[PDB]
């Protein structure tokens, strides 16, 4: 075909179109008001209508990426409004969407979404519909710049689909607001997801990703072979790549047409697959994304067979190592639907190093005989840092647990700063939440899923500001390894402590306006600036001066005139806490 | 009409255990932040250590005043010669009407100004022989014009207008002074009058006599500040001995809903 | 480009012999930055002088602030003491208590 | 009074000097205001030591005229070395410009 938009458009439909486009300007330019996109989308639209037509008119040959780049440039101001990213209409393609690429969530940092009221929302969809839609793309699309773009689409039919059951309730919020605030929930998790899913290709080489998606749908399809998940391996890549790197008009289609894949050999790949394949473009998509595992075959023989007793062992592995890992994550994978992916990734890792070294040997198979013991530790060490977490987080609370490794990860990297430490324990801490309600079998694996991407996060963001030389090796060295480095990590005694001063505990009176959501940030912010003062402080101490604290906030607020006990006891606090820990 | 101000500074030969390089951050007249070469990290000063702050602000701070260190160390390669040097530069922005910010971006070498930069041409200008060797150090460079452009036009008012919604309570702190007047026999038929205002902010304020409810103008006027972001202030005046009852002083300040008249 | 120093000295709250408070001592108006600062007690000097950091003005003269908390007694006498580059010899700035 | 932009022209030795081993590369420095000001030479980055620099004289337009004569061997200035006069004045732009010298 002449025209690649003429192409997508006919394949994608109209409607589906009109709205990747406008995911796609929402995460180039996150601040450009949504009426501008529309235009934009409105107007780009139109030139493809014209394309559809006569595929040989005015620039119909030209690339995605020369049209929505032409246009994004129409937008001079960028620099006023957005930074480092005019300096990208400056140069000429492929060079200029690489730029606006890696010019993406520079700034995190936007306004909040405070909702609408019920009723008003309720309004504003029954009456303008088409646009309140479009509005929740922009919305989320901008703030989530990596965002699977066909995945939003389905978020974007399931927010229609809760004002559609329930605008026409009498108690409309009791109806509504569970919904939505789900579906808010499982678009965090999946933009965070994703974001991993792009670092991996990107930073990490598709050899690294193609071996994750292996282990993982080898857990999924157990009964699927070899060279069934191989293929579907393979067009997962291209999909995702294609996402990864902007081109959502291609790697939807390109989805879909996986879907559709997927359905028509349902036989070879799993038989939880009949409830999913009998479902609506969209759904059919997320279902099979999101299904149960089939369960494992009869009799399945010893890994030891193939990967150590057979005498083909260093053969097979010169003659295809990425094939022939790539059976061994399959086999091991298919057997273990309770390990993580990340785990069987490193066993395959310490596989790999065997053979490579072991081949080499003068005896190669006495070389490698034993090579299962090594994934003994392997295994271990993580089910005994989630067992030891969860039993922390049940004698201890939500909160309590935050804080105790708010510590612990103060200590290892204080360097970071204050805020950015106390978000990233929040976070981990909701590990709690999430993986130890699970029983046994399931914890670890819920655990170092759910790490792994927001430890990616912290990665992805530190990468643009780094701060902490500690931070960077862990990021860096190995993808497959971040978590175990991060928990390796000894106490930082390069940190030169922060001193004390009178003024180093100065509030205005302002706290006590405070919710407690609100004073429990501040708390923990307060912990994380001592530890700060004093790194090898013991949690003995750290709770005395924490007391303290309390001590005093709750004193000062209830007082006839508040100022002059801050002003007073605000040095008194500092005394204390010198004492209290040393110095 | 607040201001977010860098101080930077960076001299040639720092006594031993000395930072070859420094920055301080202002919101109007308040210490927020706070950056050296030995530390080599942007922390925040004083109550902002309490900014309901968002993750990334501070090592973003940190990100583009280590491009600052950079290009200040970088500038005494450029000057050649021997004897010590001071390099000193202000940059900042300032709000205005229309939601609008307005840049500040000069420099000082060895106490006076002679280099700036223009936001229009994206070029650092001046033209002392100094000022044309730094310039050209510079111009020259990893795209150093488009960062400082950034953080001119982008960073400094984006972030000016984050510190005003979260830390209104810092900025709109009030306090109003407590004052004494106090007379001091100093030569054969004269007294010095001395009013003075204690713990007070915003610094902003007015001291002025009166005799017999007539004004006396003012004299030495003193301005200072204390350990805690607070102000000092004192006003003195020559006067007969024997006369001093008559005097009173008159103090202006935002921390109080009219003038306060202080007896001696 | 040389420039020197504008000494003083006074209390954060009002004198009340007896009653905590706050010494300071500015010293400001000054080029180039070094400059040592010492506070004395009854011509001695203090050991638990805190400073805040180093800053300039509007006109690139630099100014630092100096302080110490302490409970003032009628008999107790201190001063501030600088020495710069440009002064002959240390000079010494008394602390007039009505100012 | 109002200064004037000074005006720098290079001048090489002359015909009748070059069969000698010896050079005089010329310095004029016309059309500025005032007296005050500095002239150097300097070559191949690094400054010159053999010259002198009359002082100045007022031209009848007003504005004052100054010359310098920076000697150097023969061969040096054949192997083309780039020599540069250095002027400095209170209404040069940036207060300093130099020009350039050579084999032509």
């Amino acid at each position: 075909h002449k025209s690649e938009v003429a192409h997508r458009f006919k394949d994608l439909g109209e409607e589906n179109f009109k709205a990747l486009v406008l995911i796609a300007f929402a995460q180039y330019l996150q601040q450009c008001p949504f009426e501008d996109h529309v235009k934009l989308v409105n107007e780009v639209t139109e030139f493809a209508k014209t394309c559809v037509a006569d595929e040989s008119a005015e620039n119909c040959d030209k690339s995605l990426h020369t049209l929505f780049g032409d246009k994004l440039c129409t937008v001079a101001t960028l620099r006023e409004t957005y930074g480092e990213m005019a300096d990208c209409c400056a140069k000429q393609e492929p060079e200029r969407n690489e730029c606006f690429l890696q010019h993406k969530d520079d700034n995190p940092n936007l306004p909040r979404l405070v909702r609408p009221e019920v009723d008003v929302m309720c309004t504003a969809f029954h009456d303008n519909e088409e646009t309140f839609l479009k509005k929740y793309l922009y919305e989320i699309a901008r703030r989530h710049p990596y965002f699977y773009a066909p995945e939003l689409l389905f978020f974007a039919k399931r927010y229609k689909a809760a004002f559609t059951e329930c605008c026409q309730a009498a108690d409309k919020a009791a109806c509504l607001l569970p919904k939505l605030d789900e579906l808010r929930d499982e678009g965090k998790a999946s933009s965070a997801k994703q974001r991993l899913k792009c670092a991996s290709l990107q930073k990490f080489g598709e050899r690294a990703f193609k071996a994750w998606a292996v282990a993982r749908l080898s857990q999924r399809f157990p009964k699927a072979e070899f060279a069934e998940v191989s293929k579907l391996v393979t067009d997962l890549t291209k999909v995702h790549t294609e996402c990864c790197h902007g081109d959502l008009l291609e790697c939807a289609d390109d989805r879909a047409d996986l879907a559709k894949y997927i359905c028509e050999n349902q036989d070879s790949i799993s038989s939880k697959l009949k409830e999913c394949c009998e479902k609506p473009l969209l759904e059919k998509s997320h279902c099979i994304a999101e299904v149960e595992n089939d369960e494992m075959p009869a009799d399945l023989p010893s890994l030891a067979a193939d990967f150590v007793e057979s005498k083909d062992v260093c053969k097979n592995y010169a003659e295809a190592k990425d094939v022939f890992l790539g059976m061994f994550l399959y086999e091991y994978a298919r057997r273990h639907p309770d390990y993580s992916v990340v785990l069987l990734l490193r066993l395959a890792k310490t596989y790999e190093t065997t053979l490579e070294k072991c081949c080499a040997a003068a005896d190669p198979h006495e070389c490698y005989a034993k090579v299962f013991d090594e994934f003994k530790p392997l295994v271990e060490e993580p089910q005994n840092l989630i067992k030891q977490n969860c039993e922390l987080f049940e004698q201890l609370g939500e909160y309590k647990f935050q804080n105790a490794l708010l510590v612990r990860y103060t200590k290892k990297v204080p360097q970071v700063s204050t805020p950015t430490l106390v978000e990233v324990s929040r976070n981990l801490g909701k590990v709690g939440s999430k993986c130890c309600k699970h029983p046994e079998a399931k914890r670890m694996p819920c655990a170092e899923d759910y790490l792994s991407v927001v430890l990616n996060q912290l990665c992805v963001l530190h990468e643009k500001t780094p701060v902490s030389d500690r931070v960077t090796k862990c990021c860096t060295e190995s993808l497959v390894n971040r978590r175990p480095c991060f928990s390796a990590l000894e106490v930082d005694e390069t940190y030169v402590p922060k001193e004390f001063n009178a003024e180093t505990f100065t509030f205005h009176a302002d706290i006590c306006t405070l919710s407690e959501k609100e004073r429990q940030i501040k708390k923990q912010t307060a912990l994380v600036e001592l530890v700060k003062h004093k790194p090898k402080a013991t949690k003995e101490q750290l709770k005395a001066v924490m007391d303290d604290f309390a001590a005093f906030v709750e004193k000062c607020c209830k007082a006839d005139d508040k100022e002059t006990c801050f002003a007073e006891e605000g040095k008194k606090l500092v005394a204390a806490s010198q004492a209290a820990l040393g110095l | 009409h607040l201001s977010l101000l860098y101080h930077l500074t960076a001299v040639s030969s720092p006594a031993p255990g000395t930072p070859a390089f420094w920055v301080s951050g202002w919101l109007g007249p308040q210490q927020y932040l706070s950056y050296n070469s030995l530390r080599g990290e942007a922390e925040p000063c004083g109550a902002w250590v309490w900014e309901n702050q968002v993750s990334w602000y501070w090592e973003k701070e940190t990100t583009d005043l280590r491009i600052k260190e950079k290009l200040f160390l970088e500038a005494f390669k450029a000057l050649g010669g021997k004897g010590p040097y001071t390099l000193q530069g202000l940059l900042g922005c300032e709000l205005g009407p229309d939601n609008t910010s307005v840049p500040t971006a000069k420099f000082a070498l060895n106490g006076e100004e002679f280099m700036n930069f223009d936001l229009k041409q994206g070029t650092w200008g001046g033209d002392w022989p100094e000022a044309l060797a730094i310039s050209q150090r510079w111009q020259q460079q990893d795209k150093a014009a488009n960062k400082e452009l950034t953080f001119l036009l982008f960073s400094c008012p984006h972030r000016l207008r984050e510190h005003l919604e979260r830390g209104r309570g810092n900025l709109e702190w009030k306090e109003p002074p407590s004052m004494r007047l106090k007379a001091r026999p100093s030569s054969p038929g004269f007294s010095v009058l001395t009013c003075s205002a204690f713990s007070f902010y915003p610094p902003e304020l007015q001291l002025r006599f009166l005799r017999n409810g007539l004004a006396a103008g003012t004299g030495q006027g003193d301005f200072g500040p204390n350990s805690d972001g607070s102000f000092h202030a004192s006003s003195s005046l020559t006067v007969k001995s024997g006369d001093e009852h008559h005097y009173c002083c008159i103090v202006q300040h935002a921390g109080l809903a009219q003038p306060l008249r202080v007896e001696l | 480009i040389q420039r020197t120093p504008k000494i003083q000295v006074y209390s954060r709250h009002p004198a009340e012999n007896g009653k905590s408070n706050f010494l300071n001592c500015y010293v400001s108006g000054f080029h180039p930055s070094d400059i040592e600062v010492d506070l004395l007690k009854n011509g001695e000097r203090i050991e638990k002088v805190e400073h805040s950091d180093l800053s300039f003005s509007k006109d690139w003269s630099f100014y630092l602030l100096y302080y110490t908390e302490f409970t003032p007694t009628e008999k107790d006498e201190y001063a501030c003491r600088v020495n710069h580059v440009t002064l002959s010899q240390p000079k010494i700035v008394k602390w007039d208590r009505d100012m | 009074g109002q200064p004037r932009e000074p005006q720098v022209y290079t001048l090489p030795p002359s015909r009748d000097e070059l069969t000698k081993n010896q050079v005089s590369l010329t310095c004029l420095v016309k059309g500025f205001y005032p007296s005050d000001i500095a002239v150097e030479w300097e070559s191949n980055g690094q400054p010159e030591n053999n010259y002198k620099t009359t002082p100045p004289v007022l031209d009848s337009d007003g504005s004052f005229f100054l010359y310098s004569k920076l000697t150097v061997d023969k061969s040096r200035w054949q192997q083309g070395n780039v020599f540069s006069c250095s002027v400095m004045h209170e209404a040069l732009h940036n207060h300093y410009t130099q020009k350039s010298l050579s084999l032509s």
